[PDB]
């Protein structure tokens, strides 16, 4: 159970990186509505980076949070720089793609899959 | 009320030994007292032995006999052949 | 023999007594030694030796791999270590070639080499990408190959090889989007290992 | 040996032809169905049986190494002929 | 008409002759609309108002151990005791052998080609069978 | 259903939606977001076209391969247009023009050729019909454009009484005659989204409950004609066209509370404050609705 | 070599019957409407279930769940076994409990009433072996099959 | 300097799978059987992991068969099922582990053949 760390040596520290991350993401996200004249609104925006955090928040391993605070950091300068355009940004909102069912009973009319 | 019982317990492991003191002892008694109720034996290696009622509209309830004796078995018996749950 | 290729016992002789040499100097990190039938020497290392290793073979006097040639990676997945890191030296002053190989899994990161040879900048780039290996104190480790929020790293065996997602124009959005990959024809799987061994000498213990 | 449908469709060599209530015949509209007309089990029934005067012949399809692998058929059955599982090739022990 | 799968559409368990348990595994999917068997039972309970208490192939298997474990324990032959007592139970009441002679229903091998509803809609098993008759 | 249009796939590109759809009208406004949604899913998309191939080039890549079928026709032509419906399961018509040419009037394009359409898929088989009308159609307007639409839209539901016809309201967009016409520049307005029409059309298509009925597609909200073109000045940072336009554009939106609309097919009304930036982004305090 | 029986006579879509009294095709949404309908106006012994040869368990339980939620217990199968005296209380009562490698080890087998040859081709080919080299003794009791 | 960590492997949110593909599969684990239609063994000295089977359909143009599963084609390859096990529990997909089959050990006898008195003797060669 002895292991190299990344950066941190605990889920604190850890957990100090996570929350530095999210203010830069806050931070960026009127700047990136402006700067690639998304039609998003800046709330929506943050609703997106909140989900996106939200879903990793049951991560108790240093190592894979400090991953996660790393490529979260290259996609943060991956926007700031205008590497991405605009196709890259709303990639993450999903827009062309129609609602999954969810429920049973929609599984079941339409397909096999579980 | 009562309609299926099913009793599951292991073919060695001592957690069933009471279990398997009332299946040879006592089974047959009880098979003759209520001819036509579904007593459904089930021995499976390594399960921890129990107890399973089904009444009516699919209810059913589940109780442990592990490390039950033979004479504790006999009473969770007669417990649930005398509900309507 | 025509169609046999010729072995060198004296490039096979030379090269072991330079790995002996090496796991002599170096014996806190050379971990195993060996040379190829087809005289290629390899040096196994563990990953804290990565850079005095490298500095070792590059800087001293009869070593002088002044050359980095490659660096990459190799998955395999049934190892606790599944990343199998790769670099290929050449020295000119003994027109030698070497090969080092070190090990990670998904969670350790690896020493940046780009200290030793500014070549490797590129190279831990792309193994990054591709594999998922961090290297740690590199100027500027990002993805090199991928498209821009690129998730996953293609390279591992069991990333699928067609992806997950494929991308099109969408009038309705105006843009190009990506959405979950279905294909016209499926890839098609072929079963080509023959049932019979082929390369006794190979045969490993049962 | 191509005949049409009841629908006019040119059924194929394969006997592959749209059913009545298919959509996806609406492809051929103000196009066309390609079709090869030369269909080979017709083309090869027309060749004559071989007569020969062994009980095993072989048959390469012609032309030496530009034919098929060269191949011996058994003429010992009087009830059938010798095919070549090559070509089509038929053979008779006279 | 409520269309089902065939066993080599779904992953389905099945127990031999010796109560061993086996599973097969989906190798295509059912044809058409077609859907596995349990998930249209599981669909049908939720629209009568008696949903059943299990979404998915792990669930019902959850299930199926609670009915009769063994059901559940893949390629494992669990033994099975107490023929004293099924001996017993089996004399308390008498009831007369009829004089027919034992005559199986497959005395020879026309018989045997044909048996249930995937055979017999086979026309391999029908060259078969004329093939031993004629 | 025949075998071919069963279904199959996770209903993307490559799928099979069982949707085999002839769309006339296609190269116009609503037609390049119909012909989208069709071939998102995998349908069977034919389209008949009267202008120049080059013309219907933007919806090729609508569909997968083979899934967007072209054919000619002609409006006055009946065969042609029995060509192009005999082999699909819906008919869509989406023909329409907001002016009169020196060969087809109002009547021919609202009436006679949604008529004949509607006939000619009703001799075919078809077994869905999706006809466009207006919601504010009215034998008593002042346009004739809206006049037409109420007699081609009795004339529809008696040749194909199953027909499913909706009536929408002025619907803007990126391609729309309606924010962009304001732009270039007492009435109560409701305008809806293209995509909230689109949406409606194809789970119309799906729906087994919409055919045989009349729907009325808005926006959730009214405004007052002057709020609109005040408000779509100040979104398009500017300092705030036939005859029979005006007379449509200033015709108040009727309120039919009898007939259903897009809650009834499951949609969800755009707000026309989320996506005026979209349409009007390219001229460069919301309107107060009633 | 049956499977190409898997093919053939499939049903792909549900179907009900229509006005005239005969079977159509339809979506599932109604198919299971009219059935869900009938459930829930009956139920104990109105509500019956039988089972064929080719199902399997996952279905047998989910069949009898929705059975027993309307109190019905005639969940039936097409193959017959006494239930006189322990029935199918006990496993052993119903199981070839020897098991087929039990075989093997066996010196004498009575078979009675049965041609395993075609009800069990390899339980049968597994005899001849036991036969074959272990010297086994076979003796039937019913029609003298081959 | 080496720290402690105490939680299981779980690089699921790192890999870049989507949700669907890890939580909804099954990975099968197990060795080949070997193909009946031959004799040779050398494709059963490995263990394999692969998926479930989803759906194909036929594609309307050509007919191909046309599928949406990533995974279809996905087969790895190990030293042992504890090398299997571990990378599937790491990934997050549910498994099954069956139990390696080998051939019984037989008992040949060429002489058994012309038995004087058993029924091994073999009425041809
Ligand atoms: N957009 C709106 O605000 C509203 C529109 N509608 C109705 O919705 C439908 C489509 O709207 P929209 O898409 O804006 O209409 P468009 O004018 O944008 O496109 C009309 C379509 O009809 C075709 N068309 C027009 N005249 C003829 C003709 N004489 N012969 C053959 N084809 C013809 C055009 O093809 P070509 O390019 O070859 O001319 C074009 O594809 C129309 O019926 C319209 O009246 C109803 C309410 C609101
Ligand atoms: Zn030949």
């Amino acid at each position: 159970t002895s292991v190299k760390p990344i950066f941190s040596r605990d889920m604190n520290e850890a957990k100090r990186r996570v929350r530095e991350l999210y203010r830069a993401w806050y931070r960026e996200v009127p700047n990136t509505v402006h700067l690639f004249q998304l039609d998003i609104s800046v709330k929506q925006g943050r609703d997106k980076v909140r989900e996106m955090f939200k879903k990793n928040a049951h991560i108790t391993d240093p190592r894979v949070v400090d991953l996660l605070v790393i490529k979260g950091k290259m996609e943060l300068e991956e926007t700031i720089k205008v590497w991405k355009q605009r196709t890259h940004v709303m990639r993450f909102f999903h827009e062309t793609e129609a609602p999954r069912p969810k429920d049973f009973l929609s599984k079941f009319y339409v397909g096999h899959d579980p | 009320g009562l309609r299926e019982i099913r009793i599951h317990l292991c073919q060695r492991s001592p957690g069933s030994q009471g279990v398997r003191d009332f299946i040879e002892k006592r089974y047959v008694e009880l098979k003759k007292a209520n001819p036509d109720l579904p007593i459904l034996i089930r021995e499976c290696s390594d399960v921890q032995p129990k107890l399973w009622a089904r009444y009516a509209f699919g209810q059913e309830k589940n109780v442990s006999l592990n490390n039950f004796s033979a004479d504790q078995v006999t009473r969770a018996l007669e417990n649930v052949l005398s509900s309507k749950a | 023999r025509p169609t046999v290729r010729p072995r060198n016992d004296v490039a096979h002789k030379q090269l072991s007594a330079f790995g002996e040499y090496v796991a002599e100097i170096l014996p806190k990190y050379v971990q195993q030694v060996q040379v190829s039938c087809f005289n290629e020497l390899e040096i196994c290392i563990h990953p804290d030796g990565v850079i005095p290793v490298l500095t070792f073979l590059r800087d001293h006097s009869n070593a002088q791999f002044k050359s980095l040639a490659d660096l990459t990676a190799v998955d395999i997945p049934t190892r606790q270590n599944r990343f199998e890191i790769v670099y290929n030296l050449l020295s000119l002053r003994f027109n030698s070639r070497i090969r080092v190989k070190t090990y990670t899994d998904e969670l350790t990161p690896i020493e940046s080499s780009v200290p030793v040879y500014k070549a490797a900048n590129w190279y831990e780039r792309e193994i990054w990408d591709m594999f998922g290996v961090f290297f740690a104190n590199h100027p500027d480790l990002r993805r090199i190959l991928t498209d821009y929020g690129f998730e996953g790293h293609p390279f591992r065996k069991d990333f699928p090889l067609s992806g997950y997602v494929e991308l099109r124009y969408d009038d309705e959005v105006k843009r190009v989007v990506a959405e979950p990959v279905e294909l016209a024809q499926e890839f098609r799987k072929f079963d080509l290992n023959s049932p019979w061994e082929a390369f006794p000498a190979y045969r490993q213990p049962p | 040996g191509v005949r049409t449908s009841p629908t006019g469709e040119k059924v194929t060599h394969t006997g592959q032809v749209y059913d009545d209530g298919d959509y996806r015949k609406v492809r051929f509209v103000g196009r066309q169905k390609e079709v090869n007309e030369n269909f080979a089990i017709d083309l090869i029934a027309e060749q004559p049986v071989s007569q020969v005067g062994s009980r095993v012949i072989s048959c390469d399809g012609g032309g030496g190494a530009l034919g098929h692998p060269r191949v011996y058929i058994n003429l010992d059955k009087e009830t059938k002929t010798g095919t070549c599982g090559y070509c089509g090739l038929q053979f008779r022990q006279q | 008409i409520l269309p089902g799968a065939a066993y080599t559409e779904k992953s389905a368990t099945y127990v031999n002759t010796e109560g061993r348990a086996q599973q097969t595994k989906v190798a295509v999917t059912p044809p058409g609309l077609a859907r596995e068997d349990w998930k249209i039972i599981r669909a049908l309970s939720e629209i009568a108002g008696m949903t059943l208490p299990y979404d998915t192939l792990d669930q019902v298997r959850n299930r199926l151990e609670e009915v009769s474990p063994n059901l559940v324990r893949y390629d494992d032959v669990e033994g099975a005791n107490y023929f004293q007592q099924a001996s017993e139970l089996s004399k308390l009441v008498n009831q007369q052998l009829l004089a027919d002679p034992l005559v199986p229903p497959q005395l020879t091998i026309k018989d045997f080609y044909m048996t249930d509803s995937i055979s017999r809609a086979s026309q391999t098993m029908a060259k078969c069978v004329k093939a031993v008759t004629e | 259903l025949h075998h071919a249009v069963i279904p199959h796939g996770k209903g993307g590109r490559s799928s099979v939606s069982g949707i085999v759809a002839t769309v006339f009208g296609a190269t116009g406004f609503l037609g390049r977001y119909v012909v989208n949604h069709l071939g998102r899913m995998g349908s069977q998309v034919i389209v008949p076209h009267r202008c120049e191939p080059y013309d219907t080039m933007h919806l090729r890549p609508m569909g997968d391969l083979g899934q967007i079928i072209f054919m000619d026709w002609n409006g006055r032509d009946k065969d042609s247009i029995r060509r192009a419906v005999e082999h699909s399961s819906v008919v869509i018509n989406l023909v329409g023009r907001e002016w009169e040419t020196q060969n087809f009037d109002f009547e021919d394009v609202f009436v006679k050729i949604p008529q004949a359409i509607a006939q000619v898929s009703k001799e075919a088989g078809v077994e869905k019909f999706i006809h466009i009308s207006h919601l504010n159609a009215d034998i008593k307007s002042s346009s004739k454009y809206l006049r037409s639409k109420a007699v081609g839209e009795k004339e529809v539901r008696e040749t194909f009484p199953e027909a499913t016809i909706i009536k929408p309201a002025e619907i803007f967009g990126r391609e729309d005659r309606f924010l962009n016409y304001f732009a270039n520049i007492k009435t109560v307005k409701q305008p809806v989204y293209i995509v909230d029409v689109t949406k409606g059309i194809i789970n119309a298509i799906k729906d087994p409950d919409a055919r045989g009925k009349t729907f009325a597609f808005v926006g959730p909200s009214r405004y007052l004609l002057f709020d609109l073109v005040q408000y779509v000045f100040a979104v398009a940072h500017r300092p705030f066209t036939t005859r029979d336009k005006v007379e449509r554009i200033h015709t108040t939106d009727k309120i039919l509370p009898h007939l259903p609309g897009l809650e009834d097919l499951g949609v969800e009304a755009t707000p026309l404050e989320l996506k005026a930036i979209e349409v009007l982004r390219r001229h460069r305090q919301p309107a107060k609705t009633i | 070599f049956a499977y190409d029986g898997l093919k053939r006579q499939r049903l792909t879509e549900p179907m009900v019957r229509n006005e005239k009294g005969l079977l159509t095709h339809t979506t599932w949404e109604d198919a299971l409407s009219r059935v869900a309908g009938m459930l829930q106006s009956f139920q104990g012994n109105d509500v019956a279930a039988i089972a064929g040869g080719l199902v399997d368990a996952e279905a047998l339980i989910a069949l009898k769940d929705l059975l027993n939620r309307v109190d019905s217990d005639t969940l039936c199968t097409e193959e017959v076994f006494p239930t006189a005296g322990a029935g199918t209380d006990l496993r052993s009562n119903y199981l070839l409990n020897t098991t087929i490698a039990g075989v093997e080890e066996a010196d004498v087998v009575l078979l009675v009433g049965t041609n395993p040859r075609f009800e069990a081709p390899l339980f049968n080919a597994r005899i001849r072996k036991s036969w074959l080299h272990n010297d086994l003794k076979v003796a039937l009791i019913g029609s003298p099959v081959d | 300097q080496l720290i402690t960590v105490d939680e299981k492997l779980d690089i699921t949110t790192i890999t870049g799978v989507p949700e669907e593909h890890i939580k909804t599969r099954k990975a099968r684990i197990f060795v080949p059987a070997r193909n009946n239609m031959q004799s040779g063994v050398n494709n059963t000295k490995k263990w394999k992991m692969e998926f479930d089977t989803r759906e194909r359909w036929e594609n309307p143009l050509m007919g191909w068969a046309s599928t949406a599963d990533p995974l279809s084609n996905l087969v790895l390859t190990f030293s042992t099922k504890e090398d299997a096990v571990a990378f599937a529990e790491k990934n997050g997909w549910s498994y099954d582990v069956e139990e390696r089959k080998v051939p019984k050990p037989k008992s040949k006898s060429y002489g058994a053949n012309f038995s004087w008195n058993k029924r091994t003797r073999v009425s041809t060669k």
